[PDB]
């Protein structure tokens, strides 16, 4: 199976054939002259040394020379030429993955996780352009040097080319033998390596988790087991491959001595001259080496042929999230949120998790959604967010449907903090500058003091320049949390999503905070996701979910009078 | 910077230990090629013999040699008898084709020996490939298991697995596709040498003449792309890890309207990883051709003053065979050697990289001992610790934990709470104090058996890809069904798992899954108790869970609090209520400490911290 290996390469190697064709047509001249060498050798040996002619030797050895200086020439454009080609094939791949990849909604890019999709943009890509590379450099040289060597051997003695029209074909089948057999040993073992690969990357991922439980034997055990594994592959397609060399090798050998043999009968009558053999030893010699040569690197179909499979499952993903045909742009989107009879069911998934949501946030009021674990909140914040798609309903924010906006203005309008976070590696300054990335350093502390978080960026030596980790992890949870908070704050949006942004902290930083957000947010919408029925009761409204479906509506008081869930959840939380 | 030439002596000594088998190795090598390269000279005596029955037959039978070079010296121009005068030919004789058959027959043989030998050496390359392959690979991960905590800390997660995957498979290729090619070309550079040697050393020097002007070409060549070699690789660092920031932060990137940033940026590092590699590429690969003509250059020399020496009869036709295959087959290497330069020069920075990794400063010795928790005490004493030494985050630290004791630590949101159990853990080693379980110390033990004996819920949840069922029973993967299912259940994991049609069969993963923060948060949990843990460490455990859940949380895993010696982090004063002991830290030291009557009492944080529900 390799289909989609060849797709990939004719739509990306398209702008580069002119220079492929170029390629080809020195790296036959190249080779020509490679050939024609010997020829002239074989013609010193018959016109000069058996005539005695030593002005002949002269003018054929400045032939030769000749020959050399055409043979580098040709030699040189083309490994320029190929080197064009192979580097711009894969720059163009990357490009093209890249750009694919960055049109993916979350579910689309959660089928195949970051690590992956950096791999199969990166590595997959390179895997690619070594293929193509090596093709162009040492592949390609094989089947030319056997066909210009058996039309140089027609040339010279078109009466003992018959050697080379049965040797050739021979090797050829002997190679394809071969190469039948190690193909699937090689796929194998490209199957064996992204399996230790993929263990490899679990290990690394959840290095806290693995030493937090003891679980280095078992990881040990099960990554033992995978090289062996491995390894009994690798030695199946090396028991393979080093049957190449000594079936060329004995090719080339029986070749020669039958060519001896047949050529001294030749040339015992007057049918052949000596020099005849030189050339055709030299022809064997070129011939077989040039295919053993692109013997060598025959490990790199498979592995490209798997890689290519991975990229275009990549390439052949179809996005869900797209601006329609002409999104309407409002002037300055800063206003309330629809969500009329929205439903939302996750694909994949037997039953909808959200069922006839209706409720309205008007503009510059808080409203607080509570629910119990797995209820529903963060997907109808992402529903908001227009990261999915409603199945049913719509959202209607500022009373158009997310839908029928361009998801850029929708998002510059919303400052969100989701609650599986992230923290870019840098410094702190460059994480806040990804809120506004035009702040200066007065408004970036204005934004930390109102997150509670200027006491320790100020007491890093380096301020708002002291470094930040892969993910924040040189920080504490509370401490990732009002980095995000600030980060949301610098950005000053219309509308603020807390999706459950205060877990981390403690009561006097969650209430230092709190405070500053309804000083900075008293003409913006907010949006909470909260657990504690304490905070909720500033909030002008309160949604409770449960089992996916709304179950009241209305303000603290009222909702601890109407709503069993949420006098439960008071009754629970009270003191 | 970096040794190149270092990693690759270590690269060699990893593939070519001590003579055991590559001994063997070498020995077959060295007997195939010599016998291979005896071949053409056998091949030049066939044709010699050919030439010489084809010139004597057309000259008069009776005359002898001496005659027939004097005869020819009366005829005109000369040159056709010194060309006959190294002939040795017998006149009006002919071709035996006996002595043509046998001399044949004897190369024939000769090759035939040749490849079986080139064929053993090869399995024998292989298997000896492999192991090195295997032994890089357990130590890789021997190293990982080994490494600091630090180290990932202060690194890309996709730069270390690229070092830790890509490079190791990237050396596999370059020694499965280059290692045969240089033993091969290295033993017959000297056998083709030492026969050209025996044929003639007027070509043979002329021969060898390419070593130098090769080698000072190669230098120049060398010198000019290995500047280029070190761009295209920091070039393409640099775009790995803009990918990996875009990648794992997409979210973030799409939100907050970043998306275009990002792509320019990657734009403008493919543009500088293209021009990188196209230069590092180009200047690899002109090594070849240079290699190519100079043999070219020394070929038509020896191809010339040869035919001049045959004409005049110094050296015989079928020796000038020999030697231009000679040429041919010393040429050859050299060209073979400069093609997989690229190749070559791609593994060994490869190994490198991975030596690199190998080389890391490792935590400490770690204790043959195993950890026994007798009873379950916990104390503290005068313990600081203090990452990126110079800013300490735990100082002159002391706490008493009784057996049974449920301590609970409350304080502000960087204080150092999750640092004091990860201390406790001895995920990072403590600068000043000691922290003993029981009475005994656990800088002093084994941390696999300490880790093992202690059950963490962390702060940060992670699932692996796979099952809820493979999550859950990650905490104790020889626990039957009825214990898994038993601890999903105490989480009230059971609870949403039954909803799901695909129940504790349903696969999650650490960025998604079907599955939510709160319900990741339950699995962490269920997966924490089914370790049966003999100390206990729920490290903000309820975060993310509902109050309604975590009340009956807390009580079916009171049979779990009761005699495990609980370490409690909580925001919520309502989890830590009623624990034995509360522990109230600000900046890395335990500011007050007590029960929750006492604490209130003494009024302090404690009192304030509580008073906030209640407001002012
Ligand atoms: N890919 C998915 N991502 C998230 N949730 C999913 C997915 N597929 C199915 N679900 C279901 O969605 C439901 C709601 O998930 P969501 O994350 O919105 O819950 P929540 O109540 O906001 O979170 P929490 O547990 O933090 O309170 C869950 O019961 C879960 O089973
Ligand atoms: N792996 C780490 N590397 C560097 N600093 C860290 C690391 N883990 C925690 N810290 C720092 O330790 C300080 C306090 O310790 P921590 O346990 O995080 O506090 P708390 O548990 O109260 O949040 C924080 O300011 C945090 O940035
Ligand atoms: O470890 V915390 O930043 O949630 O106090
Ligand atoms: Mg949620
Ligand atoms: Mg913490």
């Amino acid at each position: 199976q390799s289909n989609m290996l060849w797709a990939l390469l004719r739509q990306y190697v398209r702008p580069y054939r002119w220079l492929l064709a170029v390629v080809a047509v020195l790296q036959v001249i190249s080779n020509m002259a490679s050939l024609y060498l010997p020829t002239v050798n074989a013609a010193i040996i018959d016109d000069g040394v058996a005539k005695g002619d030593t002005a002949r030797i002269v003018e054929l050895g400045a032939v030769m020379l000749g020959v050399t200086a055409l043979q580098v020439v040709c030699a040189v454009g083309a490994v320029f030429f190929g080197a064009r080609a192979a580097t711009g094939f894969g720059h163009d791949l990357r490009a093209a993955v890249f750009t694919h990849v960055t049109t993916f909604s979350a579910e689309e890019a959660g089928r195949f996780g970051a690590a992956s999709l950096l791999t199969r943009t990166t590595n997959d890509v390179g895997h690619i352009q070594q293929l193509v590379q090596l093709t162009v450099t040492m592949l390609i040289t094989a089947p030319i040097m056997s066909i210009g060597g058996i039309f140089m051997a027609l040339h010279q003695d078109a009466g003992l080319s018959w050697l080379l029209l049965v040797s050739v074909p021979v090797l050829g089948l002997a190679n394809y033998w071969i190469i039948r057999h190690l193909m699937p040993v090689f796929t194998r073992m490209q199957s064996l390596i992204d399996g230790i690969n993929r263990v490899l990357r679990d290990q690394l991922s959840g290095i806290r988790v693995i030493r937090a439980f003891a679980r280095e034997p078992l990881e040990r055990v099960r990554f033992a087991e995978a090289n062996q594994t491995l390894s009994d592959s690798a030695l199946e397609a090396g028991r393979w491959q080093a049957l190449m060399l000594p079936v060329t090798t004995l090719v080339i050998n029986v070749s020669s001595v039958a060519l001896i043999w047949f050529g001294g009968l030749r040339i015992d009558a007057g049918q052949m001259q000596v020099g005849s053999l030189i050339a055709f030893l030299a022809y064997f010699m070129q011939i077989l080496m040039a295919v053993l040569m692109a013997t060598f690197m025959l490990v790199i179909f498979p592995r490209a042929a798997v890689c290519a499979d991975r990229i275009g499952e990549v390439l052949s993903t179809q996005t869900a999230i797209t601006n329609p045909a002409d999104p309407v742009r409002p002037a300055a989107i800063a206003g309330d949120i629809g969500v009329h009879d929205a439903t939302f069911c996750y694909p994949g998934a037997d039953r909808p998790v959200l069922q006839d949501v209706s409720f309205t946030v008007p503009r510059g009021t808080t409203t607080a959604v509570v629910g119990s674990t797995g209820s529903g909140k963060s997907t109808l914040i992402s529903l908001i967010c227009r990261l999915y798609d409603v199945t049913s309903g719509s959202l209607r924010i500022d009373g158009v449907d997310v839908r029928d906006l361009d998801i850029e203005q929708l998002w510059s309008a919303i400052g969100l903090v989701p609650q599986r976070g992230y923290l870019f590696s840098g410094t702190v300054a460059e994480n806040l500058r990804y809120g506004r990335a035009d702040a200066t350093d007065d408004e970036m502390w204005e934004a930390l003091r109102v997150a509670a978080a200027a006491d320790f960026v100020r007491a890093h030596p380096q301020g708002l320049d002291m470094p930040v980790a892969q993910g924040g992890i040189n920080f504490s949870g509370g401490q990732r949390q009002r980095l995000a908070i600030a980060r949301a704050v610098i950005r000053r949006p219309a509308i603020y999503l807390f999706d459950d942004a205060f877990s981390a902290l403690d009561v006097h930083t969650d209430a230092r905070v709190r405070d500053a957000l309804r000083e900075v947010a008293a003409d913006a919408t907010v949006v909470i996701v909260s657990q504690r029925i304490s905070t909720v009761i500033e909030a002008d409204q309160v949604v409770v979910i449960d089992d996916g479906r709304v179950v009241g509506i209305g303000t603290h008081d009222t909702l601890l009078a109407d709503c069993p869930i949420y006098a439960e959840f008071a009754e629970s939380q009270a003191l | 910077t970096r040794d190149f030439k270092g990693s690759a002596i270590r690269l060699a000594r990893r593939l070519l230990p001590q003579r055991a088998l590559t001994l063997a190795v070498i020995l077959l090598g060295v007997g195939g090629i010599a016998i291979g390269v005896i071949g053409p000279r056998i091949l030049g005596h066939a044709t010699d013999l050919l030439f010489n029955g084809v010139i004597g037959r057309e000259l008069p039978a009776g005359l002898t040699k001496e005659q027939a070079v004097e005869a020819a010296r009366a005829r005109g121009d000369g040159t056709f008898a010194d060309l006959l005068s190294g002939m040795d030919i017998v006149p009006g004789q002919g071709v035996d084709f006996g002595a043509v058959g046998r001399t044949l027959a004897l190369a024939l043989g000769l090759y035939l020996v040749a490849a079986l030998l080139v064929w053993v050496q090869a399995r024998l390359l292989n298997v000896t490939v492999q192991r090195t392959m295997v032994a890089l690979r357990a130590e890789v991960q021997e190293k990982i298991h080994r490494l600091p905590l630090s180290y990932f800390d202060s690194r890309q997660r996709g730069e270390v697995l690229s070092r830790v995957t890509n490079d190791v498979d990237n050396i596999q290729n370059s020694v499965s596709m280059t290692i045969s090619q240089l033993l091969t070309s290295v033993l017959t550079v000297f056998a083709v040498l030492v026969m050209m040697l025996t044929i003639s050393p007027l070509l043979t020097l002329f021969t060898v003449v390419t070593v130098p002007a090769s080698l000072w070409v190669t230098r120049w060549i060398t010198r000019r792309s290995q500047p280029l070699f070190v761009a295209q690789w920091r070039n393409t660092g640099r775009l790995a890890a803009h990918l990996e920031e875009t990648y794992s932060g997409f979210t973030i990137v799409k939100t907050f309207g970043h998306r275009e940033a990002a792509a320019g940026k990657f734009a403008e590092l493919n543009s500088e990883t293209q021009q990188s590699s196209f230069g590092a590429q180009f200047f690899s690969g002109l090594v070849s051709p240079a290699t190519m003509f100079i043999g070219n250059l020394s070929y038509v020399a020896v191809a010339v003053v040869g035919g001049l020496q045959v004409a005049t009869g110094q050296i015989t036709l079928g020796s000038i065979q020999a030697f231009i295959q000679y040429v041919r087959q010393f040429n050859q290497p050299l060209t073979q050697v400069a093609g997989m330069y690229n190749t070559l020069q791609s593994g060994i920075a490869s190994a490198e990289r991975v030596f690199d990794l190998l080389d890391t400063e490792e935590e400490s010795a770690d204790s043959p001992r195993r950890a026994d928790v007798r009873t379950g005490r916990v104390e503290f004493e005068h313990v600081s610790f203090s990452y990126v030494p110079g800013t300490p985050v735990i100082e002159d630290l002391s706490l008493v934990a009784e057996p049974g004791s449920t301590v609970a630590i409350v304080g502000p949101t960087g204080a150092g709470k999750t640092t004091l159990v990860n201390l406790l853990m001895r995920f990072y080693d403590v600068d000043s104090g000691r922290i003993t379980i029981d009475g005994v110390d656990i800088a002093s033990v084994s941390r696999e058996s300490l880790r093992a004996s202690i059950g963490m819920v962390l702060q940060d949840t992670w699932l692996f890809a796979g099952t809820i069922y493979d999550n859950i029973a990650y905490g104790r993967p020889d626990a039957d069904e009825d214990e898994v299912i038993e601890a999903a259940t105490a989480a009230y994991v059971d609870r949403f798992v039954h909803t799901l049609p695909n129940g504790y069969d349903t696969r999650v993963d650490d960025d998604g899954g079907a599955i939510s923060a709160g319900e990741k948060q339950l699995i962490t949990i269920a997966r924490a108790v089914l370790a049966r843990p003999k100390l206990l460490v729920l490290d903000e455990a309820t975060s993310s869970v509902d109050t309604r859940t975590e009340l009956l949380i807390a009580h079916a895993m009171a049979e779990l609090r009761r005699d495990r010696t609980s370490f409690i982090i909580a925001h919520r004063l309502s989890t830590i209520r009623d624990a034995d002991l509360i522990l109230v830290m600000d900046s890395g030291r335990i500011i007050e400490r007590g029960t929750h009557e006492e604490l209130l009492a003494r009024h302090g944080r404690y009192w304030e911290m509580t008073r906030v529900h209640l407001g002012g």
